[PDB]
């Protein structure tokens, strides 16, 4: 599943 | 007081929508918590500010490829940044999510624009460190891409870096297993992740083992030329990765569309 990642 | 704040806008990021009341200009208002600032910079004036303000100042020479800092303020416990806001805009992350894998032509235009933007950063002595689809805005009208969020950035240096607070899944193998990297080679790696992402519809690696692995599997039909360039950028040995010149001279990079043409063919 495609998702945002944190910095 | 010069600007009217609006609604929040991107998780864990404190950025609001705004309008400059003077010329009714769309802006973005980023707040940074002083107690969260890890890397501190110094202005020519000797004013201690977050690295981000220094980097934005250096790159804001009117090259439309990077979001320009229009102003900043100091507050007791925070800093406030005013950045230009294109309208209408969608970030590349949301864009890929909604559209899936991009046609090579569009990917080419986008990628080229990103390279130009990154080169300009480097020419200005700034290293982004957090190149990713989330950090790229698309001007849907102009077909221009703009690089954002320098909160993980640093001053460009030709020596080794031993700190990193960017996005891990975009970070290179050398970081993962040695805690050290060189700016330009790290950037190229992340650009390889980015290009995969455009053409495949998502990033290739999720786990450190995959990163370190350097096994690039294609889920989607991608041309040989593009696969070659991606594999090249994602070479395990930093020294094996192409320079920006090499990237831009690659066969896959020939015949880029102008941002205008891109808008007409792909965004209208
Ligand atoms: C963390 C961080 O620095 N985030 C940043 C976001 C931005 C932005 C924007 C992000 C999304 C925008 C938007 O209007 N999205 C609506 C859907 C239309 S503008 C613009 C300029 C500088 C920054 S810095």
């Amino acid at each position: 599943k495609r998702r945002r990642h944190p910095s | 007081s010069q600007y009217q704040v609006g609604p929040l806008l991107g998780g864990f990021g404190s950025v609001y929508s705004g309008i400059r009341v003077s010329d009714n200009l769309p802006v973005a208002i980023k707040h940074v918590e002083k107690d969260r600032i890890s890397d501190w910079g110094e202005l020519p004036n000797g004013t201690r500010v977050p690295m981000e303000v220094v980097l934005l100042k250096k790159v804001s020479s009117g090259f439309s490829g990077v979001i320009r800092l229009l102003d900043w303020f100091e507050r007791p416990d925070s800093f406030v940044l005013i950045l230009e806001r294109p309208e209408p805009v969608q970030d590349l992350f949301d864009f890929i999510t909604e559209r899936g894998a991009l046609q090579e032509e569009l990917a080419r235009s986008f990628f080229w624009q990103v390279l130009e933007a990154v080169r300009h950063c480097h020419n200005c002595g700034v290293l982004h460190r957090d190149i990713k689809d989330e950090n790229i805005l698309i001007d849907l009208n102009r077909g221009e891409l703009k690089l954002i969020d320098f909160g993980s950035g640093a001053l460009l240096k030709d020596t080794v870096y031993t700190d990193f607070d960017g996005t891990r899944v975009y970070s290179p193998p050398e970081w993962i297993r040695y805690h050290r990297y060189h700016g330009r080679s790290a950037a190229v790696w992340s650009l390889g992740i980015l290009l995969y992402d455009m053409v495949c519809g998502d990033i290739p690696f999720e786990h450190d083992e995959e990163i370190i692995g350097g096994q690039v599997f294609f889920r989607q039909r991608v041309s040989s030329e593009c696969q070659h360039l991606i594999r090249w950028c994602l070479a395990l040995r930093p020294s094996d990765r192409p320079t920006f010149e090499e990237i831009q001279n690659h066969p896959w990079m020939q015949d880029v569309l102008l941002p205008q043409e891109t808008a007409e063919i792909h965004l209208h």
